[PDB]
This record gives structure tokens, sequence and C-alpha cells, in this order.
């Protein structure tokens, strides 16, 4: 079916959205999925699913480094979520010639975008406590 | 007080021990 | 009894002892350099400088 639609003119999107099974090794899993990502032209993850992909330790470290004497920007000064960006060279690991966009997301709150020539990231917000009696995020 | 507290405004952009001293004879 | 002239000066036992901290340097130049980065996460006046510095 890819190669059919590539012939008509078609691009190809992949929404990983891992399965359990597939959460046990990022080896394992990087050799599993490989074909398909190369035919991929669209493609998202999720942050989790980015991490455990690449050095899901590094980043779990980087997140709790609070700075000793004294803070580098005033940013840190007040104790608030993270939100990295990552770099393009960080994601260079898992680009290919024929990517056109790739999308990570955190819930709603932050969606993070990569081309080839351009990148960025979309501030979004979350209230799943308006109604706190009919709320369910399975969707 | 602590990093919370404190923080970095500014980014913006031959010597060593010469001896030590000899005891005098003239106390005085 | 300054003589401004030189070459008449033995300070032999600076020299041994400078000559016995050179070995010692070689040494534990690098064990140093480990043992701060274990104990110090960031530097501030008064540590140890590493790196670039």
């Amino acid at each position: 079916a890819i190669s059919l639609s590539k012939k008509f003119g078609g691009l190809v999107f992949f929404d990983l959205n891992l399965p359990l099974p597939l959460w046990r090794s990022r080896d394992e899993t990087r050799n599993l999925i490989k074909e398909a990502w190369e035919q991929a032209n669209i493609i998202e993850v999720s942050r989790q699913e980015l991490e455990f992909l690449l050095d899901e330790e590094h980043y779990e470290r980087k997140r709790n480094y609070r700075p000793q004497y004294f803070a580098e920007n005033f940013e840190q000064t007040k104790q608030r979520r993270d939100y990295y960006h990552y770099t393009p060279a960080e994601i260079a690991p898992l680009w290919h010639d024929g990517l056109k966009l790739l999308f990570v997301t955190d819930g709603t709150l932050r969606l993070h975008y990569y081309s080839p020539s351009f990148d960025g990231v979309v501030v979004g917000t979350e209230d799943v406590l308006i109604t706190p009696f009919t709320c369910d995020r399975t969707g | 007080l602590s990093a919370a507290n404190c923080s970095r405004m500014g980014p913006f952009k031959s010597l060593g021990p010469l001896g030590t001293s000899l005891p005098i004879e003239n106390f005085y | 009894m300054v003589k401004m002239e030189t070459d008449d000066m033995g300070l032999d036992r600076y020299k041994m002892f400078l000559k016995q901290y050179n070995e010692w340097v070689a040494a534990n130049k690098d064990r140093l350099e480990k043992e701060s980065y274990k104990y110090d996460q960031d530097y501030y006046p008064g540590r140890r400088k590493r790196g670039k510095d």
C-alpha cells in the first residue's frame, strides 16, 4: 500500500502510537520500525516516545538539574515545568532525506515542529478541571 | 540563600610566592 | 653586602624540592580533576579550576 500511494502522488503519515510490547528496548524497537520510518514523509511522536528512542535517561537527568549557587537566567529563578526544545542536531540520528515535517507533542501544552530549514514551538493550554465530573482524555 | 533568590545579570563578553620574611637582628 | 653579581647562589635544598614536586604533579593531575568533578558540581571562586580554565 505505501508503494502504490507514492506512485500516484501520495504522502505518508506515520503516527507512531507505540503499543505495549514495543516499549521494552530502544534497540529492538528501532530495528522493527525502521523500514516504516524511512518510507515516511510526516511523523508524529510524543515526548515520551522520542526520548525512549534516544537517550531516555540522559533527558531525565537533565530535568533534575538544579543549580548550586546562582541562577544563570531569571527563568531558573522561578521553579516551573520543563519544556525543552530539542535541538536540530539531537534529532539528526533520526532524519532522512524524504522527511518534510516532524511533530513532537507534549499533550496539548506544547507542540514542537522540525523542518528541513526551520524549527520551533507552539504554546498551548489544557483545562480539564473546568468540568470535573465529565473529563476524559481518551481521544 | 539560594539560586531562587540570586541571579547572574550580565553575560557581557608572573604571579606567585615571592618568598618568606627573615627574622630581624634589630627588633626594636 | 649586596652583590649585584649572580651565579654564586645555590638553593640546593629548594632545587631538590622543586624536582620532587615536579614528579608529583605528573602523577596526580588527572586524579585530581576527576575528584573535583565528583564532589564539586559548579565552580565558585575558590574551587579548582578545570576545563577551559
